[PDB]
């Protein structure tokens, strides 16, 4: 039995936190109070990879609630599996972060980081073998970003031969909050470099176009932007959370998909998206999930090279037909695919489909065409650091200008070595 | 939308295959090293075939034989030919023939070169191998050895008129995937301006009717024919004026007899009828035709060029027979049966 | 009678040895309990059978095997299995995680923990053996485990039982059902470890048995499962001269004699038929001639390459079913004068051949139908190069960039192993040009 | 074709058929690669730890 012990930071983190166990729940027959009402022993085989089971039959989510603020974890308690998380397992301060990258690192993050260990380290106590962590937050904010990736820190310094995996949110203008995103993303990203195996970079600017131009929303709410990041974990997990040969666990998908250590940031794609009965065939599964307005990361593909590629098929349909779809997609696109990962392309299928959907497919690449989303972000950075504008907010804090251009170079130089592999 | 690779940019056949294969709309040419292939137009030397018909959902054809060098290597036809039951030691069609080295036939090439200087027979040998030399004299080809082959040099070839000048004949034959000996219906003479002299072989301008030869070491190269070379039409015409016969029942019987024989005998070898991969070749034999109307056959090339006014028509039907049948798409050959 | 021990390491090696046990327990009439009506001595005897199972007084018969795996959710379907009854807790060897397909975790961090326990128990079965002759091996090229901790285990065994003989059954990997993108760097750096300790290895292409099992058993998606079932027959009929009376490679030592003269070249080509679907009532049964004829069809072989263009050092023919030495002599004369077959010149061109009257048997239910007679043909061909050629192309792909590289470092391997490895491959495959090319 | 070595019993025979005739490294040394790959682990655990310290 392999754990994995999950942690939300944030805002954004314990809300998309929230509806990721929501979902994974339904899927895996566990009711609001724990309780198992499934019909099929597929659901509890691997039900241990996130639940851990109390007495009376009870599954309790290996879940870590983490925030500087009491107002979204109170929410989250009051939502609709709120009562399934443990009271324990809630860590939780007063003074806030005001989207403050230094303050949920430096100040008011550091004041909070060892009660969450504390839990953490109960986590793994009780683990028959911790495979690794599993982070859900944002890079915009001041907690999820700040304290976010000082927990990842510390959780490496006491677990350094554990995987770490975060799901995390870049913020976008089109979708913001305060002005000084870019600061705390560009900050959280060359944590995210040097203290995570595996990144899937959930885009928000192509959220709210995929809800804009494909779902027809209007007015796109984060509850809106949130259905689709749901759809997107519960499908990236598949491989964890159900028997299978591919990707069983996070470290043989980090052998998979991670050929070099800085560059883990993944692309990821889901299918279908529909603005809702009609079944979709394995051709339209395969070209969807493929198809940029897929991508849960705002970048073309076709801007640049496949490193890896994960492919997840779920629900009842002919595995023949699977392998002849995915074949014709890279045998007819190969130019997109770079030649010295022979056979970089793997692909899993999993019986059971996601609620209200008869088949789905959950794309997971590994593009260097992610460089998009990262220059994205340093444009904004330098944008506003070539005239040190609102820096204040963080020079209060205790910080000094060298961290920002440590920072922004660290960056670039990202940015660089995924083009010296596109070429 | 089929997938190919190009891996013999020296290669003037292919180059327009290519350029036809893209004309299509149906094609799409990926880079040299790109594995996820349906065709290769794959190199001369050390092709990677141990690296074929291993990629799932694909679909693989080469333009070569694996085990074609035993036909179209001198050293290897020869001992093909001699070793070979089919083919037999006395097939009539083939110049007596010795592999010498500077096993080896040293000892054997001169017991058969005493027997006929003896009986005052032409002992005209020529020494060649994959720059040659024509002497009456044994000892004189072996020093210029010092691999090589020695066959008996045609002393009464036909001579073409005007000009009392020798030839040679250039076939083309593909064979598909399936094996299917395809003949060009379109020959080509190369001819040798110069008059032929059975005097002097040091002047070997009017002995070698090589295209590359004659435009270089000859005076009169173009007199006649327009780049020495005559086509089937014309030379058809020659014979049925000059010796009152057609080239079908003079030459071409024999040259589809010796094309048969040849490729039937390796096909065993060569065969990719169940191999995780197929292959498909054109092929370029030469012969030479004395004066009794006997086909010779000299050599066979395996990866041979084609004449300039036959490039359309023979690259289009490659692309129909040999690459359209296992790739379809949205006669000028003679089906040689067997 | 000389005892044979096997050792399966790794899901590929415990699910194959899994289904082999299965079927040699078919074969020998031994019931999943164990008990075994026919056998007359009970607790003990020195029959052929008894090369791979030991007796308790109880009556049951023991299979002389061990089971090693890095993550126990493998071998547990052994423990909760149709066969239970015949293993006993200390053949089953489980750890907490396994190589994540990374030869340098399986060989290094986590085989330098758990060897001496894999010895241990090796060792008990060795004590229970009068005349150990040596191991039988099974595991894959392409995981962690597989290639990580065999190549290990394969030098201690060299120490601890250095008289002793070693044979390999591993699996080359295929992409139509791999498992890992790093598989070419596992194989190659477990080949270039275990090739100085291992006296003969059968190699079995996951593609080949993939086509084998689409072409002839009409399988859509062929499963592990329908791959073992196949590969089974394969084994059995290599090992089948161990386990029953005969003459014909009846210890290990004879399969280096009959079928290894060049020690560095120890991998004979497998060619099996016929494969008959048994969703079909009557499928007209082959000759001699016919199944003989197919051994030396590529789609047939264990590994897809091209014997024509390549030469023999050695051949073998192992029949099992209604065969008799006359049909297999005309035969091979028939097919002599219409085959493409070159011995190398320093060989006899010749076959020896084994034939045993009990025809194959079949898992019930099973894919592969009855048939009156089957051959499985041993050749050391110079053409099996071929796949080494492909699986060092692909190594060289990624390590020219030196992708991946970094997950074996991180695990106490040097970069100058990957390097040594491939040098170690080439002068492989220079060995079998120069013995079977012009 | 020459048959030779004709063996028979019960469950089968076997023979040969001729078309032509013809024309270690020690535990200690096992143990220092194995504790040398654990002590580079140790030391690029060590770096770390030391840059996780600053
Ligand atoms: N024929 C066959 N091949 C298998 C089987 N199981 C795994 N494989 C192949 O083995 C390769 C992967 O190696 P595994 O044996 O699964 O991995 P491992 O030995 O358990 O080592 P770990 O990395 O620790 O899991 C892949 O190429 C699979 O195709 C099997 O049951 N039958
Ligand atoms: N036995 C023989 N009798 C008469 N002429 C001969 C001969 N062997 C060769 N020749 C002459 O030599 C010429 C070229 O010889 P050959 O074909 O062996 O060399 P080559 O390989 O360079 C040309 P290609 O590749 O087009 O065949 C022929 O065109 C022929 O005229
Ligand atoms: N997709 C999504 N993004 C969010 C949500 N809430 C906040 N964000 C994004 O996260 C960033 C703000 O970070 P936030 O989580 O509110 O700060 P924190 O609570 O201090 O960690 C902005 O870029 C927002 O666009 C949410 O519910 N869903
Ligand atoms: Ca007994
Ligand atoms: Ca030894
Ligand atoms: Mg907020
Ligand atoms: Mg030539
Ligand atoms: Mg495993």
């Amino acid at each position: 039995m392999r754990e994995i012990v999950h942690i939300q930071a944030g805002q954004c983190g314990n809300q998309i936190g929230a509806k990721f166990w929501e979902v994974i729940s339904d899927e895996h027959g566990i009711d609001p109070t724990g309780s198992y009402h499934g019909d099929s022993d597929l659901q509890l085989e691997r039900i241990n990879v996130y639940y851990n089971e109390a007495t009376g039959n009870k599954y309790v989510p290996r879940a870590i609630l983490v925030d500087l603020e009491p107002g979204t974890m109170d929410s989250v308690r009051s939502g609709p599996f709120g009562q399934i998380f443990r009271p324990d397992n809630f860590v939780f301060g007063q003074s806030g972060a005001g989207n403050n990258w230094a303050k949920g690192h430096y100040t008011e993050g550091a004041e909070l980081v060892d009660s969450v260990l504390d839990v953490v380290r109960k986590e793994s106590e009780s683990c028959d073998c911790l495979q690794g962590f599993q982070l859900t937050h944002s890079l915009g904010g001041g907690t999820g970003s700040g304290m976010g990736t000082l927990l990842i820190s510390k959780i490496r310094e006491e677990y350094p031969d554990r995987i770490m995996n975060t799901f995390s949110v870049m913020p976008s203008p089109k979708v913001s909050d305060t002005v000084v995103e870019p600061y705390n993303a560009t900050l959280s990203v060359h944590q995210l470099v040097e203290n995570t195996d595996e990144t899937y970079c959930i885009d928000n600017e192509a959220l709210y176009d995929i809800c804009f131009r494909t779902l027809k929303l209007t007015t796109p709410t984060y509850g809106d932007l949130n259905h689709l990041v749901s759809a997107t974990m519960s499908g990236v997990t598949t491989c964890l959370r159900f028997p299978g040969q591919l990707n069983a666990d996070l470290r043989k998908l980090a052998v998979n998909m991670v050929p070099f250590p800085r560059l883990h940031f993944f692309m990821p794609g889901f299918a279908p998206l529909t603005s809702q009965y009609r079944a979709l065939t394995v051709p339209e599964l395969t070209q969807q999930m493929f198809d940029s307005k897929n991508m849960m990361a705002a970048c073309d593909p076709r801007h640049g090279r496949y490193l890896t590629v994960a492919a997840i098929f779920r629900g009842r349909m002919s595995m023949k037909e699977v392998d002849e779809q995915m074949l014709n997609v890279q045998n007819k696109n190969s130019s997109y695919f770079v030649e010295w990962i022979p056979n970089n392309v793997k692909t899993a299928v999993c019986d059971i489909p996601p609620r209200g959907l008869k088949m789905s497919a959950t794309f997971i690449g590994n593009s260097t065409a992610i460089q998009e989303l990262f220059k994205r972000i340093s444009e904004q950075f330098t944008a506003m650091f070539r005239r040190k504008a609102f820096l204040h907010w963080y020079t209060g804090e205790g910080m000094d200008e060298m961290e920002f251009t440590e920072a922004e170079s660290n960056m670039n130089d990202l940015v660089s070595e995924y083009q010296q592999y596109q070429d | 939308m089929y997938t190919f690779v190009v891996r013999d940019e020296n290669s003037s056949v292919y180059a327009e295959v290519s350029r036809l294969l893209l004309a299509t709309g149906q094609w799409k040419r990926l880079r040299k090293d790109n594995p996820r292939f349906n065709l290769m137009l794959g190199e001369r030397n050390r092709l990677p075939f141990g690296r074929l018909g291993h990629e799932p959902g694909l679909v693989q054809l080469v333009n070569y034989y694996r085990g074609a060098d035993k036909l179209c290597r001198k050293a290897s036809l020869v001992k093909l030919i001699k070793t070979s039951p089919e083919l037999s030691e006395s097939c009539t069609w083939f110049p007596e023939s010795y592999v010498i080295y500077p096993t080896d036939e040293r000892e054997v090439f001169l017991a058969a070169y005493n027997r006929r200087r003896e009986g005052r027979e032409g002992n005209v040998w020529i020494a060649k191998s994959s720059g040659i030399l024509i002497s009456s004299e044994a000892s004189e080809l072996l020093d210029f050895i010092d691999v090589h082959v020695i066959q008996k040099y045609l002393e009464k070839p036909l001579l073409l008129e005007p000009g009392h000048r020798k030839f040679d004949i250039r076939s083309w034959v593909l064979v598909d995937h399936l094996y299917n000996i395809y003949l060009y219906r379109e020959g080509v003479l190369r001819t040798s301006s110069e008059p032929y002299n059975s005097a002097n072989f040091q002047d070997k301008t009017c002995h070698l009717t090589n295209h590359c030869i004659q435009k270089e070491y000859s005076k009169n190269y173009g007199r006649y024919e327009e780049g020495n070379e005559m086509f089937f039409e014309e030379f058809n015409q020659y014979l049925m004026d000059a010796l009152n016969t057609t080239l079908e029942n003079s030459i071409l019987l024999q040259i589809k007899h010796i094309i048969r024989s040849c490729l039937m005998c390796i096909e065993p070898a060569i065969s990719t009828k169940h191999l995780h991969y197929q292959s498909f070749q054109l092929f370029g034999f030469d012969f030479m035709v004395d004066e009794e109307l006997k086909v010779w056959l000299i050599e066979v090339n395996g990866a041979p060029a084609c004449a300039q006014k036959l490039y359309a028509e023979l690259c289009q039907g490659i692309v129909d027979v040999a690459i359209s049948s296992v790739f379809p798409l949205a006669s000028i050959f003679i089906k040689l049966h067997h | 009678m000389r005892e044979c021990i096997s050792i399966h390491v790794g899901q590929a090696g415990v699910q194959i040895g899994n289904a082999c046990w299965e079927l040699y327990c078919l074969e020998h009439g031994i019931q999943p309990d164990g008990q075994m009506p026919s056998d007359k001595t009970i607790g003990g005897g020195d029959d052929s059978f008894n090369t791979f199972f030991s007796e308790t007084g109880a009556g049951k018969h023991v299979p002389r095997a061990v089971f090693v795996d890095l993550e126990p959710t493998v071998i547990d379907e052994v423990r909760t299995g149709t066969y239970r009854q015949l293993f006993h807790p200390e053949q089953l060897i489980t750890g907490k995680e396994d190589a994540a397909n990374n030869y340098a975790r399986g060989h290094y961090t986590i085989g330098k923990e758990i060897i001496d326990l894999v010895l241990d128990r090796i060792r008990k079965l060795a004590d229970q053996c009068t005349g150990l002759q040596g191991f039988l091996v099974f595991h894959s090229f392409g995981g962690g485990t597989g290639s990580g901790f065999t190549s290990l285990l394969m030098e201690r065994l060299s120490v601890d039982y250095g008289k002793k003989s070693k044979l390999e059954f591993s699996i080359y990997p295929a992409p139509q059902v791999s498992t890992a993108v790093v598989e070419p760097y596992n194989s190659i750096l477990t080949t270039h470890t275990t090739l100085e300790h291992s006296d003969c290895a059968f190699m079995v292409d996951n593609e080949a048995i993939y086509d084998i099992c689409r072409r002839n058993l009409d399988i859509e998606r062929p499963t592990y499962t329908n791959l073992n079932r196949l590969i089974s027959q394969i084994v059995s009929s290599i090992t089948a001269s161990l386990r029953f009376d005969g003459a014909l490679n009846v210890d290990l030592t004879e399969f280096q004699t009959n079928l290894v003269p060049y020690p560095r070249i120890h991998f004979p080509l497998a060619t099996y038929a016929p494969v008959i679907s048994a969703e079909k009532a009557y499928h007209e049964q082959l000759s001699v001639a016919e199944i003989t004829n197919a051994c030396f069809e590529p789609a047939n072989q264990m590994v897809k390459c091209d014997p024509r263009h390549g030469k023999y050092m050695a051949c073998c023919l192992l029949y099992r079913g209604d065969v008799v030495p006359k049909d297999v002599n005309a035969a091979i004369a028939t097919i002599k004068t219409k085959r493409s077959i070159q011995f190398v010149d320093w060989c006899p061109t010749g076959f020896k051949v084994g034939i045993n009257y009990q025809p194959p048997t079949v898992v019930p239910g099973g894919d592969l139908a009855k048939v009156q007679r089957a051959v499985c043909m041993l050749s050391n061909t110079t053409a099996i190069a071929e796949a080494w050629a492909r699986l060092d192309h692909k190594f060289d792909l990624m390590y020219a960039k030196r992708a991946f590289v970094h997950w074996y470092v991180g695990e106490g391997m040097e970069e100058g192993e990957f390097s040594e490895a491939r040098e170690d491959m080439a002068a492989l495959e220079k060995d079998y040009e120069e013995v079977g090319v012009d | 074709m020459e048959v030779i070595e004709l063996n028979k019993c019960t469950s089968g025979q076997s023979f040969e058929v001729i078309l032509k005739p013809p024309s270690d490294p020690s535990l200690e040394e096992i143990q220092k690669k194995l504790e040398a790959a654990e002590e580079r682990r140790k030391y690029q655990e060590a770096e770390l730890l030391k840059h996780l310290a600053e």
